[PDB]
């Protein structure tokens, strides 16, 4: 005997949460390897052109 | 003691499954251009 | 709201039960809660049973409490506490009747 | 028969026409997307008129001809009498014009394409483009009279729902209790009286501008071709919010009822759906910020049409509430409306993007708009309108529609017209310009995988008219076998076989507890409800 | 008893018979939009295909009202809240014709609130010559100020029980508008710039221009509303084909008041 | 005065509606008439409006 | 249609007890809505030199 | 400058006002995957988890403590992304020290330009229209449709000032490498301010539909350098 | 080093439409011509305001109008 509750409460927290953290694990990736990587070259051939004295 | 193993084996191959949905409805054009650059 | 007040509540509705209908829909909102329902209505949901002679709406309840369960630790526990009612009416289960 | 004034037979002759302009209106399509398979222009032999025309030929019957016809005059005609308590329509002399019109609303359009210049405007008619210098015919003089009886129908059609709902319920339906197609639609009447005059006066000034030579908009005499941007579009936004508004309403109840269980939030899901329809007329040039508006009238606008996305996700996070618990009854409405779920949402990611006068900069008049605005229309408003056909056809006509044929119709709608629009996002992100016969060679990427998939959504569409022949010719040999799915609510977990068939339909609406057809008189007693 | 409640309807909401003028006014409505848009390119030679095209639309509405009273006050399923159906349903409507005047005053905030360069920059500008508000357009104000207090003086006069106010203050308001169409038909007799004269041209006839193509069915709607009146149609319980000609006139007062002060005051 | 009248002809006349009235033989044979022209040579005249033939 | 709400006579089609087959009265309905841009594609080819 | 085959992203940014829609463009679909990641997932959650329930939880209906928290859940990201769009709009009509002034103007199948600074010794206006090449006069390399014949010649490192109109049909102006776009309206005129940043061609298109010849009209446009701008200014 | 110039910001017309800066700044040269003329050089920041920022034909247009007295503007200040 056990008066067990939450069954549903334990799989909406459970639920959300670990959708914001897939979320995220799609997104940091987009703006890091793929934005910050898209800024990488922008910042290196700028820094070509300054470079003609 | 319940909900530490149990929820935790619903969820181990969703993720692995759910992921893969994704690859296919938004990561096909990753095969098109793959395949026939031409 | 609270869960004894769950458990009054059903174990109420079940004595004026009448008819094969007002058991069955009655067991029906008695496992469409959040909440597990204790061995003291389930009991009343036996004795619904016998009262209605109706074989297979007590060997339903006792499968729709294995799926809402949530755990088979918390289960055999749960079905060792209920063999005292269980083996006087005779209700099998459908693992044990293999249909 | 053709002119009888019962509500039931109007809204089976709207539906019998939708499929006809909708045969028509993606045969259009057809030809527009087999133009963009190649560089250089291949069945068009070099005509860039007749494709200016074939687009806004096939525009103009999506919108005017498929969705407006079913969404409020296919099913409105039908369930607003049936679901609410009426007998028929409040005003059922008028319900036949609304209909009757709309073939004559065809003969002004199809007539429009077979004189001698064809009306290469555009959907978005601009008035210098159609204007009488540059196109002369009698072309244009058309396409914008069959624009106007079908505004005049969609007018008429809606004065016939605000005096429905007002005072022909039941006994026990009080104004808080309604069904939610019925709010859908009562909503939208309250942006179809309240937009459409407005489009009545910005079409007729452009008859006026081409042979009374009055310059509403001539640029000889100070009138403006910028007045129309702001008055057309001023009907535009609240048109795209009604073609989606009664795909809030077959969605909300489809979704509730293969899963058992009642709507998340009924009372949150009528103030958000209202409050969608009052402020979109709120906003209406965010089409139009390139267009040399104000440097704070811009900054209202990048604030404000991002509101619209305050309401639309209260109405689908309660989508996504109302079947957490409950079951889930995988038959064909519930596949239309779970991938409604996924494909209109991201229709609505790319909607806050191009929201933004900041961002709509670099992408107007590209194909990110088109990749934006057919996320939210072929799949958000044929997504709900095929939910809707398959949730009340066999209730309606009496026949089942063999459910392991209509799966596979499902899935080359979903995968088959995904693989269209989801490139477009890419073409329009490097600029290519929309209305064009030819593009730049490096167009030629994705214009062929886009090219690929309208035979492949066009091919169902061929395999739905053969699921609408075996639904009327045996159509009955459906259910006495094991074709199809006959009761769409499965019984509980502890609900007996033998019981179920004494209490059957455990609807929530009057649609389902009549007979399959209903009646030619379904209701000759006052109903009562609680 | 039961016998004669199982002879009739048991809801109030009435149920119509299968008219054939429902798809007359649908093809008078396509030969009115093909063939006004043949005769502006040629292929018929004359232009009076539309003036057949507003004979037999017309003609299709009274026969389309002969069936309306025909059922009004010889079939008569015109209960409470059925009358309360058409009046809100003509209510509601109006909410859309004064609507459209906000698709015309719309334009003329469009000309004048911002100053343009292919013209001058004053409104109205030079070349164009405007009439002052202290002119015969301010007896366009009064003379429906005047309409305003007889359509009232004879609304409740019809259900005061007299038909000597009743009648007879019917004919005087039916007169005191066709003299209105005259008095709007100086200025498009005597006034100095026309419908081609550009953006001032164009809007001054089509705010005016609207408010003086309504006056055509309204004065056609009092052509009925004498003629039934004389025959004993209308009654001073039920009358809808009455009640919908004042609210046609009660909202005219605040239309042409919002149109008098920006055409004329704020427009000159 | 007719009202009356025309009370007891409208009321159990097994008629068509737009047959009903007295006054309504002639109201229709010239209305034919004018429907029976009005919906073909708007139409007829567009193989003509096909060639350029105009006027 | 007034009366007779029996299985197929809401439908103004004649389904059963044709003298045809149905299939041409149901596919002759559909490809004809098909067919109405392959003659605007034809008339205004024609006229416009292409063929 | 040039579209490639098969791409899925922005041209290569030449303006700072169009290197901040890159940084705006990525500002937001940072903050839209998040979103479609939710519902990416709270949609797998269900139709998978949620379809072998067959006793469905009926009675949670209102649910007041998570209605309040998806309102302002909106209304919390929103008003983030919104300071990164205003910022924005309020510094791309910096128009304030200008350097130069070039025209527009397209005549429904070309444009016109002029440059009618008078820098240049010869006090003349410089007009010259910019037609598409037709196929059979097609130099072999030239792109279709995206390669005029007179092109466009614009100084680096200059805050230029365009303005574009027209005397018929509207048709925009769009080059997608430097971030200008303006409608191009009959009766009016509209200025963009686009300092340049690197030497090189850029080809944009025309977007807003003009009549038959819509696909006919390119917007060629090279950058080079001031010195090398004036050597071609004296001459013509 | 920086040989180019042209007209500033003209803060009253900040806005992105620039047409009633090519109209006035045609207005404030005629009308400097004929009314207050004692020197060209403040007259001629009118003169070189509209030849920048307007297209040739609407100046072929402006002298048009002018020549049959059909300005639709204000154009004799004396
Ligand atoms: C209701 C709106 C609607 C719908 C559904 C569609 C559907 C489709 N449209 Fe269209 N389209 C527009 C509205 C719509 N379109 C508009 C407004 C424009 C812009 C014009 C302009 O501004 O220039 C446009 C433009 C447009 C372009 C040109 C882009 C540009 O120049 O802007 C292209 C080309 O790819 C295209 C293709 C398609 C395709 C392949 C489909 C496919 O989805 C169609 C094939 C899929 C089906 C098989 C489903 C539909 C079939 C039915 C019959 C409906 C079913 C309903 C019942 C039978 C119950 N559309
Ligand atoms: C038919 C349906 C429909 C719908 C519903 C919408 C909805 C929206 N549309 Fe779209 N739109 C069109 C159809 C539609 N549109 C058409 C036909 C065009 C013009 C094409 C033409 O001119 O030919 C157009 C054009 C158009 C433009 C003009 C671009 C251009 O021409 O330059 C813009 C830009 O502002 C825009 C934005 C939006 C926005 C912000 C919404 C928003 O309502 C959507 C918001 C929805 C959500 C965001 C998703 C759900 C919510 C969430 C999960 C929670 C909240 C979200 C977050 C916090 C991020 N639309
Ligand atoms: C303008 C309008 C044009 C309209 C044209 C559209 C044409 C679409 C036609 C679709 C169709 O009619 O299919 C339905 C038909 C009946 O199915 P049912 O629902 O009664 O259940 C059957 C049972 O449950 C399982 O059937 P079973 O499994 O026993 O048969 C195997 C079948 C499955 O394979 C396929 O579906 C693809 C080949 O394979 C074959 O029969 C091959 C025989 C050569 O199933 C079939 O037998 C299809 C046979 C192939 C027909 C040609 C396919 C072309 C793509
Ligand atoms: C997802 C649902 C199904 C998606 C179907 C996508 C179809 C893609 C397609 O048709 O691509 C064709 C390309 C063209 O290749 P190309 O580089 O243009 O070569 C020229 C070929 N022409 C154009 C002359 C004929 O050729 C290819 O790349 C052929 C590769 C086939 C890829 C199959 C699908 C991709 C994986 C989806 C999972
Ligand atoms: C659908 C079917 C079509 C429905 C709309 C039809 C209405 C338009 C009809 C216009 C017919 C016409 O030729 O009107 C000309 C009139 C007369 O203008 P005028 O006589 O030149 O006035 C100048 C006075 N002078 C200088 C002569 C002394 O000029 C006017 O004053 C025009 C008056 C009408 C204004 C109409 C406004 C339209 C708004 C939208 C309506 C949509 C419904
Ligand atoms: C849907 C989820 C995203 C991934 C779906 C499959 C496509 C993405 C992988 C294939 C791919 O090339 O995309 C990479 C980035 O995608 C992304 O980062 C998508 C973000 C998720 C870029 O791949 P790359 O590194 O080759 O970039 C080439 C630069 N020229
Ligand atoms: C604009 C059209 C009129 C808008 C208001 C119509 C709704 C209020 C008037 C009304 O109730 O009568 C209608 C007939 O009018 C009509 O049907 C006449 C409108 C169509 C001809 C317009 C001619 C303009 C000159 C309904 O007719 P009902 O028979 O269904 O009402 C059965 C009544 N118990
Ligand atoms: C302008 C476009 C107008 C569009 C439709 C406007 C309709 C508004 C009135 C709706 C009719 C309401 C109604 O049913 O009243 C019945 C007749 O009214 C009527 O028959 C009103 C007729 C209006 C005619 C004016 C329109 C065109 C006139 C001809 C061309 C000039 C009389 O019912 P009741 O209350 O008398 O029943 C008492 C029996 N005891
Ligand atoms: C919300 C959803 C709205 C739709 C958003 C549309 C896309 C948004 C922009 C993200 C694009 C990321 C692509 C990165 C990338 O450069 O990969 C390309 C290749 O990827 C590929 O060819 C496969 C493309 C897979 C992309 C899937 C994108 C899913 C959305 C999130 C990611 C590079 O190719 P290249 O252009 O360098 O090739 C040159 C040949 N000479
Ligand atoms: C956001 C994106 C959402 C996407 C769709 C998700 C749908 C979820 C629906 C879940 C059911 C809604 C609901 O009301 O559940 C309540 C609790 O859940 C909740 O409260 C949900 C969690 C809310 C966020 C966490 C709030 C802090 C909790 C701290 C835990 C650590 C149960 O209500 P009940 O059964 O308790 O009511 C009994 C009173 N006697
Ligand atoms: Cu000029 Cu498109
Ligand atoms: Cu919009």
């Amino acid at each position: 005997i056990a008066p067990i509750t939450g069954t549903i409460k334990r799989r909406v927290i459970m639920d959300i949460v670990l959708g914001f953290s897939l979320g995220g694990v799609m997104a940091s990736y987009w703006w890091w390897g793929f934005h910050m990587d898209k800024i990488n070259k922008r910042e290196k051939f700028y820094a070509e052109l300054a470079e003609r004295k | 003691e319940s909900w530490v193993i149990t929820e935790g084996r619903r969820l181990i191959p969703e993720i692995f499954q759910w992921s893969a949905v994704l690859s296919v409805c938004l990561g096909w054009p990753g095969a098109v251009y793959f395949f026939s650059k031409a | 709201e609270t869960f004894e007040e769950f458990t009054a509540r059903y174990e109420k509705e079940f004595d004026e039960a009448y008819d094969l209908f007002e058991v069955q829909r009655v067991l029906n909102n008695c496992f469409s809660y959040d909440l597990v329902p204790a061995p003291a209505v389930i009991e009343k949901a036996l004795r619904a049973a016998r009262r209605v002679n109706d074989l297979p709406t007590a060997i339903r309840v006792f499968e729709a409490l294995k799926y809402k369960v949530e755990n088979e630790d918390q289960y055999k526990a749960y079905l060792d506490e209920l063999k005292d009612v269980r083996q006087e009416l005779g209700v099998p289960l459908k693992e044990e009747l293999f249909p | 028969w053709l002119y009888s004034t019962n509500a039931k037979d109007i809204a089976v002759l709207y539906f019998m026409l939708a499929i006809f302009s909708g045969m028509a209106g993606t045969a259009m399509s057809l030809i527009i997307r087999l133009e963009l398979a190649a560089p250089g222009s291949q069945y068009l032999h070099g005509n860039s008129q007749l494709f200016n025309v074939l687009v806004v030929g096939h525009a103009v019957l999506m919108i005017f001809f498929l969705v407006m016809p079913a969404l409020i005059g296919g099913f409105g005609n039908y369930l607003l009498p049936l679901m609410i308590g009426a007998t028929d329509t409040a005003f059922p002399r008028i319900n036949n014009i609304a209909f009757w019109v709309l073939p004559m609303g065809l003969v002004c359009l199809v007539t429009s394409t077979l004189v001698e210049s064809g009306a290469g405007t555009g959907w978005t008619v601009y008035p210098p483009l159609s204007s009488i210098q540059a196109h002369s015919g009698p072309s244009v003089d058309l396409a914008i009279f069959a624009l106007h009886l079908t505004s005049i129908s969609s007018l008429l059609g809606a004065i016939n729902f605000i005096v429905t709902t007002l005072n022909m319920r039941t006994n026990g339906m009080t104004m808080h209790k309604l069904p939610l197609f019925v709010w859908s639609i009562f909503i939208t009447a309250f942006l179809l009286l309240l937009s459409l005059p407005v489009l009545s006066a910005g079409i007729t000034m452009l008859l006026l501008d081409r042979n009374f030579n009055t310059s509403f908009f001539e640029v000889s005499g100070g009138g403006d071709p910028i007045l129309y941007e702001h008055l057309f579009w001023f009907f535009g936004h609240p048109e795209v919010y009604i073609l989606i508004i009664p795909g809030f309403g077959i969605i909300s109840h489809v979704v509730s009822t293969y899963s058992k269980k009642p709507v998340f939030g009924e009372i949150s899901m009528v103030y958000a759906m209202a409050s969608i329809g009052l402020l979109g007329f709120l906003v209406w040039s965010h089409h139009m910020y390139i267009v040399g508006l104000d440097a704070d009238t811009r900054a209202y606008f990048t604030s404000a049409t991002m509101i619209i996305a305050i309401p639309t996700g209260i109405k689908i996070f309660s989508w996504l509430a109302t079947i957490h618990g409950g079951s889930i009854r995988l038959a064909t409405p519930m596949l239309y409306a779970i991938a409604f779920l996924f494909l209109f949402t991201m229709g609505g990611l790319t909607g806050v993007a191009l929201a933004n006068a900041s961002l709509d900069v670099a992408f107007h008049d590209t194909y990110y708009v088109v990749g934006h605005f057919h996320y939210v229309l072929s799949m958000g408003a044929i997504f709900s309108l095929f939910a809707g056909y398959y949730y009340w056809s066999p209730q309606i006509l009496g026949l089942n529609y063999n459910e392991k044929l209509a799966q596979i119709q499902f899935w080359l709608i979903f995968i088959g017209a995904n693989v269209i629009f989801f490139p477009m996002h890419f073409l329009g992100i490097n600029g290519m310009p929309r209305r064009i016969p030819d593009y730049p060679d490096a167009f030629a990427g994705w214009n062929y995988v886009a090219s690929i998939g309208s035979f492949i959504a066009t091919l169902s569409l061929f395999l739905f008219i053969y699921i609408l022949y075996d639904q009327l010719v045996n159509g009955l040999n459906n259910k006495v076998n094991n074709k199809s799915v006959i009761y769409n609510k499965a019984p509980d977990f502890v609900e007996s076989n033998t019981i179920f068939n004494l209490n059957t339909v455990k609807s929530s609406s009057i649609e389902f507890l009549l007979t399959s057809p209903p009646a030619v008189h379904s209701f000759n007693t006052p109903a009562v409800q609680s | 008893t039961h016998l004669e409640r199982s002879r009739h309807q048991q809801h109030p909401f009435h149920m119509v018979m299968p008219s054939p003028w429902p798809i007359v006014v649908s093809f008078a409505l396509l030969s009115l939009a093909l063939s006004t848009a043949l005769t502006m390119h040629g292929y018929i030679g004359n232009m009076n295909m539309v003036y057949l095209a507003l004979f037999v639309l017309l003609t299709s509405s009274i026969l389309w009202f002969r069936d309306i009273v025909a059922e009004a006050t010889y079939l008569g399923d015109h209960t409470m809240a059925v009358r309360k159906g058409i009046n809100l349903g003509f209510l509601m409507f109006v909410l859309s014709e004064v609507l459209i005047f906000a698709g015309l005053f719309w334009a003329y905030f469009h000309s004048a609130m911002s100053p343009d360069v292919t013209l001058g920059a004053c409104w109205p500008p030079v070349g164009i010559e405007a009439v002052q508000p202290t002119e015969l357009p301010l007896l366009n104000t009064i003379i429906l100020l005047s309409s305003g207090a007889t359509v009232t003086y004879s609304h409740h006069a019809l259900i005061a029980g007299n038909r000597n106010k009743a009648l007879s203050g019917l004919l005087i308001t039916f007169w005191l508008i066709v003299i209105f169409v005259t008095c709007q038909y100086i200025e498009y007799t005597n006034a100095a710039f026309t419908i081609s004269d550009g953006v001032y041209g164009s809007v001054f006839y089509a705010g005016t221009g609207l408010h003086f193509l309504h006056m055509v069915m309204l004065a056609a709607m009092l052509g009925v509303n004498y003629w039934r009146m004389r025959n004993y149609h209308l009654t001073a319980g039920h009358h809808v084909g009455y009640e919908t000609t004042i609210i046609y006139t009660h909202v005219l007062d605040v239309i042409w008041l919002f149109l008098y002060v920006v055409f004329y005051w704020w427009g000159v | 005065n007719k009202v009356i009248q025309l009370q007891k002809i409208f009321q159990s006349s097994t008629k068509p509606l737009w047959w009903r009235h007295p006054r309504s033989a002639l109201y229709l044979y010239p209305f034919y008439a004018i429907f029976a022209v009005a919906v073909v040579t708007p139409l007829l005249y567009i193989p003509n409006a096909i060639r350029g033939i105009k006027a | 249609v007034h009366f007779k709400d029996g299985v197929y006579e809401n439908i103004p089609f004649k389904v059963k007890g044709r003298k045809t087959p149905y299939a041409l009265s149901h596919f002759g309905f559909f490809a004809i809505g098909f067919a109405v841009p392959f003659v605007a594609c034809y008339v205004q080819l024609k006229k416009s030199g292409a063929f | 400058d040039v579209p490639t085959p098969y791409a899925c992203y922005f041209q290569d940014s030449a303006t700072p006002n169009q290197e901040g829609i890159l940084e705006l463009h990525d500002n937001i679909m940072f903050y839209l995957l998040v979103i479609l990641g939710l519902v990416s997932w709270m949609l797998y959650t269900i139709v998978m988890t949620y379809s072998k329930n067959p006793i469905a939880y009926k009675y949670i209906k209102h649910g007041q403590t998570i209605e309040v928290i998806w309102t302002i859940f909106p209304a919390v990201i929103l008003l983030i992304i919104a300071f990164p769009s205003f910022i924005l709009l309020y510094l791309c009509d910096e128009v304030i020290s200008p350097a130069m002034t070039i025209k527009a103007i397209g005549y429904q199948w070309y444009w016109k330009y002029e440059y009618s600074d008078f820098i240049n010794d010869s006090g003349e206006t410089v007009e010259f229209e910019s037609y598409v090449i037709p196929d059979e006069l097609l130099e072999e390399g030239q792109l279709r449709l995206l390669d005029t014949d007179t092109s466009m010649v614009v100084p680096v490192d200059t805050h230029i000032r365009f303005v574009v109109t027209a005397a018929d049909v509207i048709h925009d102006f769009a080059i997608p490498s430097l971030g200008i776009k303006v409608d191009a309206t009959p009766g009016r005129l509209n200025q963009v301010s686009a300092l340049i940043q690197r030497e090189g061609v850029f080809y944009g298109a025309c977007s807003e539909l003009c009549g038959t010849g819509h696909a006919n009209m390119p917007i060629k446009i090279e950058a080079v350098s001031l010195p090398k701008f004036l050597e071609w200014l004296n001459e013509q | 080093n920086s040989p180019l110039h042209t007209v500033g910001f003209d803060a009253r017309f900040p806005q992105q439409n620039q047409t009633k800066h090519c109209w006035q700044s045609y207005v404030d040269y005629h009308k400097c011509v004929n009314m207050k003329g004692e020197d060209f050089a403040p007259c001629k920041v009118f003169w070189k305001t509209y030849n920048a920022l307007c297209p040739l034909d609407w100046i072929e247009k402006w002298d048009d109008q002018r020549e049959k007295g059909i300005f639709a503007g204000d154009i004799n200040s004396d």
